[PDB]
This record gives C-alpha cells, sequence and structure tokens, in this order.
RNA sequence: AUACUUACCUUAAGAUAUCAGAGGAAAGUCCUACUGAUCAAACAUGCGCUUCCAAUAGUAGAAGGACGUUAAGCAUUUAUCAUUGAACUAUAAUUGUUCAUUGAAGUCAUUGAUGCAAACUCCUUGGUCACACACACAUACGGCGCGGAAGGCGUG
RNA sequence: UUGGGGCCCUUUGUUUCUUCUGCCUGGAGAAGUUUGACACCAAAUUCAAAUUGGUGUUAGGGGAGCUGGGGCCUUUCAAAA
RNA sequence: UGGUAUGUUC
C-alpha cells in the first residue's frame, strides 16, 4: 500500500464541553 | 659546517631535485626556489640554496637509509640556531613530524668549507676503496 | 509567504531549484530542516523526503550534513571521528536520528491536525471575487 | 544507409521524408522510450563501490575501541530483504510522482481562473498545448473513450457562479500522514463533529 | 506561388528596373545601377553604375561585381 | 544540397538581422538552398526607412530569421 | 601529464581536452566524438574566459600572475569546427589502458551474443 | 558524422545555443538539419549586451553557431558505443 | 504474427603501403603463399631507461574543486532621450541649474557590478604496499624489495 | 578436527558470480554457470499471473596439464678467424 | 527484386 494515508480519529462522546454548537 | 640529520621524512618523492624542492617548501614556504619551479638548483662543489643559512641538502636512495637526510648549513652556529626555530615544536613535512639532531659526523661539504677556512679527498677515496673490499 | 498553511508548493519550487543548481548539497539539508518545523498542509511529504534522504546516508561523515559535530557527540552520543568497524555504528546512528525525527513529526502533526480540524476545514473561499459578493 | 540503433534495423537509402517518417513511427517510439527508461534506471541503481584504502590503525586508536564494546549488527534474511527492497523502491517511485496541487483546487471559482489555471488558454503555452495534441489518426481510441471532454473556455465571467457555496463545493481534504507513523496521532479529536 | 531569388534577379534584368545594391559594411559604399547579367554565384554586371558613399558619388560605367560582397539587391 | 525548411514561413511577416546590426522585416516570398531570401515591402528597422518593392538578401549575411506572425 | 607522440584525435577518446576558440575562450571537457570538420562533442566541458578587466595583468612587465577567470558550466555540448583553433590535453582518462582493454573485450562479447540472439529469433 | 547526429537526437528537448554574434538562445529544438540549421520554439533570447526577450520561433542558420548544449542524458545515446554489431543488411 | 490498403524512398566515383630488383601475360599496363629496402599496425618481450604512487611513532597532509559561507567584507563606480511651459544664473539663440507636462524606447540587479584580499567549512581523488627507526656523500649520493600509472627507446 | 592471537567486515541488499536457505555469542549451507539462467524496466487486457518489447549481469584468487616469449647454462652440427 | 511507414481484418 501507499506511504501516505488520511488520518482517522475517535469521537470525544458529546458532553456540553465537546459540543461545537453550544451557545449557552 | 655542521650538518643536521633528519629522520622520519617521506620516502616517496623519488627524484632528488623534486625531493629537495618539496622539502625546502616545507622548511621555508614562499622560498625563492620553491615557488618558481623549473629553476636550476645550485650545485655547490668543494650560492646558498636558501637564505637564513641553508647551503645544501643531501639525501640518498640507499635501502639502509631511506627517510634520513642531511642538511648542511653555512656555519657551526646556524646549525644550532635552526633547532631554536622549532622552539620545542616539531616541524612536519607532509603528515609526519621530523625529529632532527646534529650529526655524529660533519658533512663533506662542511669539511670543505672548514678546510678552506685535496689530501682529504685522497683519504676519503682510499676509504671508499677499502669499503669496496 | 513561507508560513502559509498551503505554502508547500513554494517549498517544492525552492527545493527543486536547490537540487538542480547547487553542487554541494548542504543547502538542501539546511532548507529542508527548516521546512520540517512549519505546520504545512502537506508537511508529511517533506518528512518523507528527510526520511529517504537520511536512509541513503552511506557513511559517518555525511551525518555532519544533518547538524553539527558537537551536537551529535553531546546530545545523541555519536562520534563522527569514530575509527573502528563503522557499519553497525552507522546503523545505530541512523536509528537515533530517525527517533529524533519521529518526535519532531509528532509535534508538527499535532499542530497541523489541530489547525485543520478546527479552522481550515471550515473556510471554503480563499480568493477575492468582486465588490458585490457576499460571504456566508 | 540509415540504421536505427534503437530499433536495430537497417532501411533503404535515407530521404528526409522516409527518415522523418521512421522517427515518428509507433514501434520506434516505444522502443526509444524504453531505451532511455532503462538508461535512467541504470544511472540510478548502479550499485558499485569506491575503492577502499585501508590505513593501519594506530595503537592509541586501538585502545579506545577496546573499551567501548562490540555493537550488535542487524541483518535481514534473504526473503526479508527481497520484500523490503521491493517496498523501498516502490516508495521512492510514488514519492517521486507525488506533486503538490492544492492551490489549483483552492482557486477553482475565482474570476480569472480559466486564463491562468486551465493551461490551454494561457498566453505563454496556449499555442504549444494546441500543437502538442497528436495527428490523432486512430479515432477508434477516441470513440472507445466515451467521456465528454468538457473544456473550459476563456470567455467566462464571474456572473456564472454567483454564490459558490450553494452545495457546489466539497470540503478540503484532510492532511495526509505517514502510514508507518499512523499510531502517532492523538486518539480522540477535541470537538464532537457529526458525520 | 513562390519566387526563388534567381527569378527575382532575372526579373530585375528583364525589366531593367534600377537596383540599389547594398554591399556589406566596413566598405561603406552602395552601387546603384541596372542588372545586365547575373551568375550562378550571384556575380552581377551593372550598366551605368554609380557608387555612393554612406548621393554625390562617382560613376563607373559598366562593372562586374563579385558576389561575395553583395548583401542586398533592392529596387 | 538540401533546401532549408522554410515552407511554413512563406507569405508571413518576418524579421531577420542582416550582418550583425541591420534588421530587415518583410514578407517572405522565396528562398534558395543558400538561404537567400526575397521578401516584398521590406523596411529597415532602426524613422525606419523602406527599402523597395522587391529585395533579395544573400544568405551569407543572414544570422537568424524569427517570424513576427502566426506560423 | 605526458601524451604519446603518435596520438591523433582518434586516440584521445575520453581524455580531457582543452579546446581553444577564436574569441579567446577555452572549453574543458571529456572528449566524446569528433568529425571531418573537426567539431567535437565534450561531456562536462566548462567554458572559461579572461575578462577585459583582468586582461592587462597578462601584459609583459609579483612573481606569479593571478587571473580571475570567468567560467560558465555547460554540459554535453557540441562545438563547431569552424571556431576551433587548437586543442591541448589536460587529463588522462579515468580507466587505465589495461582496464579499458578489458571493458572493450567484454562489450564485444555481449554485442555478438545479442545479434546472434536477434538473428535466431527472427528465424523463429 | 556523430556530432550532427547527436543534434538530431535532441529534437523536442530544450537546447541552448550561442551564436557567433554573441547571442544566446534557449528553447525547444523543433527541427535541425544536416547543415546545422536549427529552429527553436518558445525561445528565450539573450542579446550580446544582455537584454532578454521571448520569441515564438526562430530559425538560425547553422553557420553562425558556436556551440549547442543538449540534455545531459544523451551521453547514453547508442551512437557513442564503440563495439557494436549489425544485423547483416538486406538487399 | 499473417494478409491487404495506401504514402514515402530504392545510391558520388575510385582505391588498400612505398621505392628498387628478377620473371610471366621498343612503350607503358597487369600480376607473382617472388625477392631486397623503407613505412605503418597488432602481439609478445626487454632495458641499472624517465616521472608519479598519502600521518598512524600518528588526529595529519598532497592534488583538484565548490555552480560554499563569513558577506550589505574593504575600496572605487554606475541608473535614460526628445517636446513644451515656469523661475534662474549669463559673453548667449537662452549654453548652465531646479519644478511640472506629452511622446519614445527600458534584461534583472544597486544587499548589484567591478577591484583587492583573507579566514573557515566541506566534497572527489591516492599502494594510505613490504622491510626498516638506520649516520650518508665529490665521479656527490648502491636508481641492489614487489607491484601499479604514464610516456621514451630497442628487439622478435 | 579443535582451540588461541592479530587484522577486516561501509561486504551499508553483511561478500556483490546468480538463485534459494541464512547470520553478529558469525564469516555458513544447497543447487547452478552462456545457444542457458538470473535481475530489472514498459504497457494493455480492466489487481496479481499471462505475454510481447527492451536494458543489463554471468565475477575475483590459486593450482595441474597444454601452449606462445625472453634470459642463462649444457650437448651436438655448419661457416669464419 | 526491396525498406520503412500507416491502418483494417482474423
Ligand atoms: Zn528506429
Amino acid at each position: 500500500m501507499s506511504q501516505f494515508i488520511y488520518p482517522v480519529q475517535q469521537q470525544p462522546s458529546l458532553n456540553h464541553f465537546t459540543d461545537p454548537n453550544n451557545t449557552t | 659546517m655542521s650538518a643536521l640529520y633528519f629522520q622520519n621524512l617521506p620516502s616517496r618523492p623519488a627524484n632528488k631535485e623534486n625531493y629537495t624542492r618539496l622539502l625546502l617548501k616545507h622548511i621555508n614556504p614562499n622560498n625563492k626556489y620553491a615557488i618558481n619551479p623549473s629553476l636550476p638548483l645550485p650545485h655547490n662543489k668543494l650560492l646558498l640554496d636558501d637564505q637564513m643559512g641553508l647551503l645544501e641538502v643531501s639525501i640518498s636512495r640507499s635501502s639502509k637509509m631511506t627517510n634520513q637526510a642531511f642538511l648542511t648549513f653555512v656555519t657551526q652556529e646556524e646549525a644550532d640556531r635552526f633547532l631554536e626555530k622549532y622552539t620545542t615544536t616539531a616541524l612536519k613535512v607532509q603528515g609526519r613530524k621530523v625529529r632532527m639532531g646534529k650529526a655524529r659526523t660533519n658533512s663533506l661539504l662542511g669539511l670543505s668549507i672548514e678546510m678552506q677556512k685535496y689530501n682529504l679527498d685522497i683519504k676519503k677515496v682510499l676509504k671508499a676503496r677499502k669499503l669496496k673490499r | 509567504v513561507g508560513l502559509h498553511f498551503f505554502s508547500g508548493e513554494f517549498w517544492d519550487l525552492y527545493l527543486e531549484q536547490i537540487s538542480s543548481r547547487c553542487t554541494s548539497s548542504k543547502k538542501y539539508w539546511n532548507v529542508l530542516r527548516k521546512i520540517l518545523e512549519i505546520p504545512l498542509h502537506s508537511f508529511s511529504k517533506f518528512y518523507a523526503l528527510w526520511l529517504q534522504r537520511i536512509d541513503d546516508i552511506m557513511d559517518l561523515k555525511q551525518l555532519s550534513q544533518l547538524t553539527s559535530k558537537d551536537e551529535l557527540l553531546k546530545k545523541l552520543k555519536i562520534d563522527i571521528n569514530y575509527s573502528g568497524r563503522k557499519g553497525p555504528y552507522l546503523q545505530d546512528a541512523k536509528k537515533k536520528l530517525k527517533k529524533i525525527t519521529k518526535e519532531m513529526y509528532m509535534v508538527v502533526q499535532y499542530q497541523v491536525l489541530e489547525i485543520y480540524s478546527i479552522f481550515e476545514s471550515k473556510i471554503y473561499i480563499n480568493y477575492y471575487t468582486s465588490p458585490e459578493t457576499l460571504v456566508s | 544507409r540509415y540504421y536505427c540503433e534503437y530499433c536495430h534495423s537497417y532501411l533503404t537509402h535515407d530521404t528526409l521524408s522516409v527518415r522523418k517518417s521512421h522517427l515518428v513511427g509507433k514501434n520506434h517510439l516505444r522502443i526509444t522510450a524504453d531505451y532511455y527508461r532503462n538508461k535512467a534506471r541504470d544511472i540510478i541503481n548502479k550499485h558499485n563501490h569506491k575503492r577502499r584504502h585501508i590505513g593501519k590503525r594506530g595503537r592509541k586508536e586501538r585502545e579506545n575501541s577496546s573499551q567501548n564494546e562490540t555493537l550488535k549488527v542487524t541483518c535481514l534474511s534473504n526473503k526479508e530483504k527481497r520484500h523490503i527492497m521491493h517496498v523501498k523502491k516502490m516508495n521512492q517511485k510514488e514519492l517521486a510522482q507525488t506533486s503538490i496541487d492544492t492551490l489549483k483546487l483552492l482557486y477553482d471559482g475565482s474570476p480569472g481562473y480559466s486564463k491562468v489555471f486551465v493551461d490551454a488558454n494561457r498566453f505563454d503555452i496556449g499555442d504549444l498545448v494546441k500543437a502538442s495534441k497528436l495527428p490523432q489518426r486512430a479515432n477508434e481510441k477516441s470513440a472507445h473513450h466515451s467521456f465528454k471532454q468538457t473544456s473550459r473556455s476563456r470567455d467566462e465571467t464571474c456572473e456564472s457562479n454567483p454564490f459558490p457555496r450553494l452545495n457546489n463545493p466539497k470540503k478540503l481534504e484532510p492532511p495526509k500522514i505517514l502510514s508507518q507513523w499512523s499510531n502517532t496521532i492523538p486518539k480522540t479529536s477535541i470537538f464532537y463533529s457529526v458525520d | 506561388a513562390m519566387v526563388p531569388p534567381i527569378n527575382c534577379i532575372f526579373n530585375f534584368l528583364q525589366q531593367q528596373t534600377p537596383v540599389t545594391i547594398w554591399l556589406f559594411e566596413q566598405i561603406g559604399i552602395r552601387i546603384k545601377g541596372k542588372i545586365v547579367g547575373f551568375d550562378e554565384f550571384m556575380n552581377v554586371v551593372i550598366d551605368e553604375a554609380v557608387e555612393i558613399p554612406v548621393e554625390k558619388g562617382t560613376p563607373l560605367g559598366k562593372i562586374l561585381l563579385k558576389g561575395d560582397n553583395i548583401t542586398l539587391i533592392t529596387s | 544540397v538540401s533546401t532549408p525548411e522554410l515552407k511554413k514561413y512563406m507569405d508571413k511577416k518576418i524579421l531577420l538581422n542582416i550582418n550583425g546590426s541591420r534588421k530587415v522585416a518583410g514578407i517572405l516570398r522565396g528562398y534558395d538552398i543558400f538561404l537567400n531570401v526575397v521578401l516584398d515591402d521590406a523596411m529597415e528597422i532602426n524613422n525606419n526607412h523602406q527599402l523597395g518593392l522587391q529585395t533579395v538578401i544573400r544568405g551569407n549575411s543572414i544570422i537568424s530569421l524569427e517570424a513576427l506572425d502566426a506560423i | 601529464i605526458q601524451v604519446a607522440h603518435s596520438s591523433r584525435l582518434a586516440n584521445l577518446i575520453d581524455y580531457k581536452l582543452r579546446v581553444l576558440t577564436q574569441d579567446g575562450r577555452v572549453y574543458i571537457g571529456q572528449l566524446m566524438a569528433f568529425d571531418k570538420h573537426m567539431n567535437l562533442v565534450l561531456n562536462e566541458c566548462i567554458e572559461e574566459r579572461v575578462p577585459k578587466t583582468q586582461l592587462d595583468k597578462l601584459r609583459p612587465r609579483g612573481t606569479t600572475l593571478n587571473i580571475k577567470v570567468e567560467k560558465r558550466v555547460l554540459g554535453l555540448t557540441i562545438l563547431r569546427g569552424e571556431q576551433i583553433l587548437s586543442t591541448v590535453v589536460e587529463d588522462k582518462p579515468l580507466l587505465s589502458k589495461k582496464e579499458r582493454l578489458v571493458r572493450d573485450k567484454k562489450e564485444k562479447k555481449q554485442a555478438q551474443k545479442q545479434t546472434k540472439l536477434r538473428k535466431e529469433k527472427e528465424k523463429k | 558524422g556523430i556530432p550532427v547526429k547527436l543534434l538530431n537526437e535532441a529534437q523536442g528537448h530544450i537546447v541552448s545555443l550561442e551564436l557567433t554574434t554573441g547571442a544566446t538562445y534557449r528553447g525547444k529544438l523543433v527541427e535541425s538539419e544536416d547543415s546545422m540549421n536549427v529552429q527553436l520554439r518558445d525561445v528565450i533570447a539573450t542579446e550580446p549586451q544582455g537584454a532578454v526577450t521571448h520569441m515564438d520561433q526562430i530559425f538560425v542558420r547553422g553557420s553562425q553557431i558556436k556551440f549547442i548544449v543538449v540534455p545531459d542524458l544523451l551521453k547514453n545515446a547508442p551512437l557513442f558505443k564503440k563495439n557494436s554489431s549489425r544485423p547483416m543488411p538486406p538487399i
């Protein structure tokens, strides 16, 4: 296979700190 | 008139004219003779080769004594002054340091300078014929 | 413009000019070592060039291309003037320099993946259009 | 007479028409391409040694090597080095054909785009790309390839594509990382990104 | 249709159209005249030749001009 | 021997430097195997004064012949 | 360096020449080929010239003259024979005369094998 | 002879030639002849006192050439091979 | 691969060492696994031939580079032409000086170019061979270890 | 056959003649050597294999026979004196 | 009695 691959990462499980949409 | 004796010189220059000029460059760089190639060297038989006292060099190809050479100077004192130039720091020709000391026997050209200061030649040639025996 | 996130194409231009014109090849190492710290979008490519270009080192004196002599002896404990059998000593040296590159890659990968994931993934328009265009 | 050392073939009395017809022949052109591919491959992979002039180690050197230790040598097997040198040659080939073309993707809607990036409408190599095409004498290959060619004209104005963002674009592609160092990455991203 | 330069010199002969002949420089004259006959080597003979410094120059009558010198033949 | 390959430059405007200083621009009408060239409506670029209705140039004195048109 | 007394320009293939042209410029490179008109092909030839400013140090009167020489690097050039004025030899070839002989015998073997193969292949 | 044939090898590759007037030209070599007439295309032209311009095509008469610089791979061209054997030419 | 279709071609001549002598098909020609002399090439083979072949008893050095750094080093020198208006000096049509306007070209550079010089760093190259750590030499110097490189000369 | 000492391993694809097995507490094992084998390059059939077209490699040292050349010695023969 | 080139068929 090729020496360059796209990165892959785990989700951080969605509390109120990790929500990018939180406005309150 | 006292000839210095040199050990630990390089033995691969071969030709005497080339060997003398390369040595003499490592002695006194930017000498008159060393920086003009294809000048004749003086042959001074019984014209200083170099100022500050240097009168001749004398090497041989004899397989007993390869690296050793003998520089003879004008007078007895310059022979001792030359050691003074080193000042306990070893001169180096190519990559090897040259140990040097005054010879156990004075040079033949030095004897010619002191004697002028031919019967000697008779004695030396009879010595050579005895050593041919 | 050298610190631009998309400035990898500039550094390709600079490196191909260096590798064609220069005879000495120290300038390529000295440019590529700087490129190794910039958090570019295409940062890995220059890490792969450095890894290949380390991997093709064929003796100890070439390692003075990479950094200085004193830094190798003091920081990484490599002596370039090591006289002896020089094969496995060189393989040990290349293993050590590949480790120090791994830590520097790890730093830059954190920088680049942070900048991409928060910010640069989100910008879609990078160029001026006209005084009548609107932005989202 | 004329003899083509690439093709290894004699021909009859060379006239500029006959010789010029030969040099653009197809069989000749694949053989000539192969020749210089092989010679460039050789002046890369020529594996031949400098002479080694070995000096007698001094005793003062040879004490300090007695201190240090023997250091272990890693050597692969035959089959292992067969596989690994295939892999390394493949990596150098695909790292040589890698080119960075991001800045052409980023400017894909800009007002003067066709005149600078299409590369067929440029003013310096516009005529040359036109001359470069081929005689194109076998059109059966052209009908076999059933795509539309979809050329960008030079006459585009910014009225087309007023609002670029109305579903027309896709996100920028993530930065590629080294596959041997793929466990180096932080495990979880900071924010919860859906999809 | 192409006119080779032999044909143009021969048309200068056949219509007697008066030519200015630029010799190559560092000599520094020009020959005006009319072409009577021309060679394979582009030697030309000139009737009623005038030489001009570089329009008061001297007349020569009829000359043979060696073609190694000639740079332009213009009308 | 062999005629020069100027079949593509016919009937197009062309600038060539005669000797090392003069620069003559005209329409190329014909050529020879010595690279003699005859071009109509010549002009000598310096103001630039026209030569004549029909000129020939001895190709001994031509260096280079770049074409100021389509080809 | 000493060159054989009967060494014509056909012998001096792969030696490093020193070609002198009419405009005072010296071309130095490995000789590859030559021709009837004496126009060479030089492998790594580097052009040198004396600038007009350095030139008056050459005129007849320190001990040794020092001329900074403007050199350009060009590679695999073919010269034109009309311009060449004289050629001198600078350096011997890389390979020794014995080792050059060994290579030539090897190459003759390999070429004869390849044309023998091409013949027997066109027969079948 | 070999040098003129080497110039024929370089067709379609960027060559650089210096004329006898002093000018330098670097461009693709479109056509070359046995007389050394060369036609360069997309040519960058440096005049003797140093001004650089761009020309679309140029035809230089080969008598005026000092030297031509071809690409560097062509030292591996087969016309340089000394020991070489031919396939017995046909009728 | 075959086959078929077209399109483009299908040629400068001549020669193979020289001179002399004997023979064969009065002038010349041709030829002689004929004979002398010269020349040239290859291959063997030699010269007391000539030049060159790097510390480890040490951290070196020699040859050649750098399209390398210090480096904006130190010292000089360069950066348009025409037209018109305005002030201006003046022996002066306004020659000199400054500001603006129209037209024409115009390699980049001024951290450049040119002159001088030095330090430093690094690349390629080599028998880093063997025996020696030695008192030599006027006919000045055993050139009386094995190889290698390059030429000079001689013989077969 | 076993052990000891010295030097070398950058031989960097760990002996580089090829393949296959294999190695640093080691320097090893099997098969092979030119109308042949081996390595690599390019394509398109819609991965690989397949084939066609190409570029290379097949080495270094020592010995026995067989043979070309020189130097020196012996014998024999002929002519220059 | 040929060569190179071209494209079709199998
Ligand atoms: Zn061919």
